């Protein structure tokens, strides 16, 4: 009657706190994806595991082992029979897709006067064809946060360049600016997609003036 | 009344059931943990690839001790080793010894092949065990490589040879009687199983006729 | 009767959920579960080892997202080097006290007898109150040799330190001779550490022993 | 606790809301009651159609009493009747008197129409009121009937005449000056408004040239 | 505070339903509502009147789905004629007692004076315990005439019955003369009934009065 | 606290009985459809309100007023311009559709020996074309429940016949039976669809032997 | 407000060469000065999906 039923509640109230605390755990669980971490190691290791091939050649997949000249291989139509390219996993636009913002610390050799600091490469625009995998032409905004005499300032210049699917390279040159602050260059294979290894360089010299390791900032 | 308060208690429950389903649901959305079977494969891929101390035709005992003993001594039948690392399965394994493993890759002939580098396939046809035998088989296989795509034809030479534990290397030569037969050398040592650096040689001088990086099949 | 039919309902539903609850608490624990952590972190290490290294030999790589190189001397000042806060989050000092470690020889140019084994007993260990980075140790290196004539037993005592970042304990040579031991950890994992016997000045390696923690 | 028992009370309610919506829903499925405005139309249709006592050109007073008075006496201006049934709206009504009511049907000529019976339309063009006037208009209208479908033409004669209260009958003739004009007689008495038994006559003898059962329009 | 926020919730929802409830109770009453019933049933009657009749003049039509003809004498025996059960379900006897009815003349061949009006007072009414079908009445027929010479007033008393099915009350002639009244109802609706004055034997109609119930 | 809230319940419990009783009313309400009753009167009256037209002619709709010969008018294609037929309300298959069972009392003139009784006409089958409005050929089963010496018996014979859309007539003749019990004939215009006026008749004589008013029995 | 997206349907375009069918208007940020009600400052991206003769062009 009243006891076994009015007490069967102190039993249910429990499940209420439980179910709630359980919500918190499902939140903690979403932060550690195993399937994600493992992927970090895979890429991390694959990064350690040079080219057999010759540069600006494309290495085919498991089945055979052949070299293909880059431009030819990214016809946009299948380079090869198999084809390595055709498989959806590589071609997949989304990860690649610009509009991302990349930040990171730029340690200088000190071609520039100024102390170490952060750079913030942010993709402004990006044309191709409709498809168009190989090559991605793009405009972007490069900022740095450096101190002048007086307070914190920000040196931004506008840049134009391209992304080479195969190259795993993003080249950003200055537009027509009086500043004409030197060109940034980033490569993919971090093994994360997110992350890239960059360097500030001069066109003419095509030396490396500085090392810059960027990371994609979360959009939200 | 009795009937009463119950009508809602079952509701407070019919409630929890939903607040939970809306959880077990948001759970499935988030993927399933990759099959310890994944990490295992990494530790493997990684481990297969650094030097080993030993100068040639010595191999280290499997276990905790590094120690290096000469390749040959396997087997006493008995544990050559102090450690008895041998006795452990990773050494006496079935799969390793197992016959009728096939390795292929794309053979690109320095030498012969006018044509466009073709598929090479070295596959094991038989290999001696006895019972106990922790060790390396002395074996027979076949080396096949396409003539062409066009022709749709393909050369198949029979081979004889063994597998060097220490070397991690598969060494096969034409069985005979062909007088020109061709042979093949495949090195394990990624550390992996599957993967090998094979090179089609001339059974004479052991001179590299062509090279092909292979996988199993 | 009327009462009864009622009352039963609510029990068997309280459990029907208490299950779906702990069911998830499991799936969660599976993505946090510590055995998976180390196992993966361990893999990370193997990678950190490959390559021309971010930080120096001397210098310590903070991590991680953004690299930063600070001195091995330099952490663990007590000032923070790291945004990251490495110089202060790695909760545990590798170096305990009282531990015994058994080493199995595998390459001994170094001694005449070459012994099969070599026990390493840790007598005392104290850290200076100001210094995290270096913990000073007092150790007895025990040895059971057989000599030609008789049997000899030895328990040479020596000073030594364990460096924070390195996980490398240096045992200053017991001897006048200036043969010393230098074992560099994986650390926890494994308390197993390769022990190189060297000429302290030279840092010539001339004896390798794999040391295992005796429990 | 306080917070508690409430969490379910709001549920017992969120409940009722549903057990009710599932009702208000099953309600709409079942149609809406026809618009008293329907019954009214029946009582009408029915009522319009049995004899009346009176011999010709007498009509009964509207109300409870049957009683029959001569058609003519309307109006004194004053209630001819004792009953004063008159004064009631159904007698002095606007709509009834109302001008520019049109009645049509399919005229089938005994006489004239070689062709296939055509549409006839007698419509009221003007009709005298004064102010008070309970009564029947003395009026003007137009009679139009198609020549053909083919021709797409149509005869339109102007008419003059009145409406007999007692008779329920509309009597129109050609206004003049045509010398042959045609006229038309329409009897109300379904009792309905709308509906009438019209017959196109010859204004002379009042002889039926054709007949057409009409509706409004 | 915590208590309060709670408590308010449940009131304003109890009403939010108490509305949706009575809302339907209305839509229902709309399809049962009695004023609609009679109004429609009334229409039915008009139809029942058209036509060569199912039942006889004498005979009563039970209804309805399936017709059946029984005598007017025949119901309300107390045995059931009707499957339907008409002979016993029509709950109400049209004929009360004490009622006064005022008749307005409109056609009087019949009397010399022709009166404007004619009051019909019902003194007594009794039904035999065995007979439903016929209720016996005692009535005073009042009259206010003006004579040429003087004024005359009359209150002739007469016997009469009301038949069940017919709704037709026959008032046997007050007079030796055998002028009698015969009013046939619509009945309830309307207590208004047309009253024909006839030669009882002949059943010749020679005077019509519309009788209205005086309240 | 406990009073204003524990009492606000005796208020809700009320709505519980109310809402329930309210269910009963919604059940009573479905039984009297006004929109239905009104329709009964309409039809009831329309039934009172002969043909202007000549028999086996079709009267058009409101607009004109014309007569059309039956067969011609139910072409199946539009007889007339308007067309009366074409409008969906009349043509509507469903109400018409057979498979219905009709019962009712058959009062005899007593061509048959036997006392009054009930007849049960039930449509067995019904062919036409696919469309096919005008004419509906059909087979049916005619039963009666009459008493022989001994208990209640049932005289069933099988019948074949047709339904005339325009005729509003259902003619059922006996098949080849030794009984050859006489042919039943029903007409529509009751003004209900459901209901029909029937008569038992002989073919040859084409007299009326009995009156039979049937009603469609509810399928459920 | 802020964050709103607005889709414009052309109906009279002398103005551009391509004339586009449509034209999306995305509102990135919006801030009002603390002192000024009257005017709220906005930052907007005008998106466009044109088809060019040669290829397809997209703009923001």
């Amino acid at each position: 009657l009243d006891p076994r039923l009015g007490a069967n509640a102190f039993l249910i109230i429990r499940l209420d706190r439980i179910i709630e605390k359980l919500r918190t755990k499902l939140d903690e669980a979403e932060k550690i994806d195993p399937e994600h971490f493992v992927s970090e190691i895979d890429a991390r290791v694959t990064k350690i595991e040079g080219t057999h091939c010759e540069k600006r050649t494309f290495q085919c997949g498991g089945n055979e082992q052949e070299c293909i000249s880059d431009l030819l291989v990214c016809d946009g139509h299948k380079d090869c029979h198999n084809a390595h390219d055709e498989d959806p996993d590589v071609c997949d636009t989304s990860v690649v897709k610009a509009g991302n913002v990349f930040s990171g610390t730029s340690t200088w050799h000190g071609c520039l006067a100024r102390e170490d600091h952060v750079t913030r490469i942010t993709i402004t625009a990006s044309k191709r064809r409709k498809f168009f995998t190989a090559r991605i032409w793009l405009r972007a905004l490069v900022e740095s946060e450096l101190e002048r005499h007086g307070e914190n300032v920000t040196s931004s210049f506008n840049a134009k360049g391209y992304y080479n699917f195969a190259s795993r390279r993003l080249i950003l040159l200055p537009t027509d600016d009086h500043d004409d602050h030197l060109a940034v260059v980033c490569s993919f294979n971090r093994g994360d997609n997110e992350r890239a290894e960059c360097h500030r360089v001069t066109e003419a010299t095509l030396h490396q003036c500085a090392d810059l390791f960027v990371t994609l900032e979360e959009h939200d | 009344r009795f009937q009463y308060l119950v009508k809602n208690q079952n509701l407070h429950i019919d409630y929890l059931a939903k607040k939970l389903h809306d959880i077990e649901e948001e759970y499935n959305k988030l993927t399933h943990d990759v099959d310890k079977k994944t990490i295992r494969q990494l530790k493997a891929r990684i481990s297969n690839l650094e030097e080993h101390h030993c100068d040639e035709h010595e191999s280290e005992c499997r276990g905790d001790v590094p120690e290096c003993i000469h390749d040959l001594l396997f087997c006493d039948g008995e544990k050559d080793c102090r450690d008895g690392s041998d006795e452990d399965p990773e050494t006496c394994s079935l799969n390793i010894t197992h016959v009728g493993s096939s390795y292929t890759g794309l053979a690109t002939w320095t030498s012969c092949e006018d044509l466009n580098p073709d598929h090479a396939i070295v596959t094991i046809t038989a290999a001696h065990r006895k019972s106990f035998f922790p060790n390396r088989v002395w074996l027979r296989a076949t080396l096949s490589y396409e003539l062409d795509e066009h022709d749709h034809t393909v050369s198949t030479t029979q081979l004889r040879g063994f597998y060097n534990f220490g070397k991690r290397e598969l060494l096969l030569a034409p069985l005979k009687g062909q007088s020109e037969g061709y042979g093949v050398i495949c090195d394990f040592n990624l550390g992996d199983d599957d993967h090998a650096d094979c090179k089609i040689v001339v059974p004479s001088s052991l001179f590299v006729c062509a090279h092909f990086n292979a996988q199993r099949y | 009767q009327s009462h009864d039919e009622i009352i039963d309902k609510l029990i068997e539903r309280t459990n029907k959920i208490t299950t779906s609850i702990s069911h998830v608490e499991s799936l969660l624990d599976d993505r946090l579960d510590p055995k998976r952590i180390r196992k993966a972190g361990s893999l990370r290490h193997r990678v950190e080892e490959l390559e021309d290294p971010s930080c120096d030999e001397h210098e310590h790589q903070c991590g991680g997202d953004d690299p930063q190189c600070i001195s091995k001397l330099f952490v663990c000042d007590g000032h923070n080097d790291c945004r990251n806060g490495e110089d202060e989050k790695d909760c545990t000092l590798p170096t305990k006290a009282g531990d015994k470690f058994i080493g199995d020889v595998c390459f001994d140019h170094c001694t005449k007898r070459r012994p099969e084994h070599m026990t390493l007993a840790f007598e005392s260990s104290s850290i200076a109150a100001f210094f995290t980075p270096i913990a000073d140790l007092h150790v007895h290196i025990e040895i059971e040799s057989e000599t030609d004539e008789d049997e000899s037993e030895v328990s040479m005592p020596a000073d030594g330190e364990y460096s924070f970042a390195d996980h490398r304990l240096t045992i200053h040579p017991p001897e006048e001779d200036g043969l010393g031991l230098v074992g560099e950890f994986d650390g926890y994992n494994f308390d197993r550490f390769v022990g190189h016997i060297v000429h302290e000045l030279s840092e010539e390696v001339c004896a390798e022993f794999i040391f295992h923690r005796k429990k």
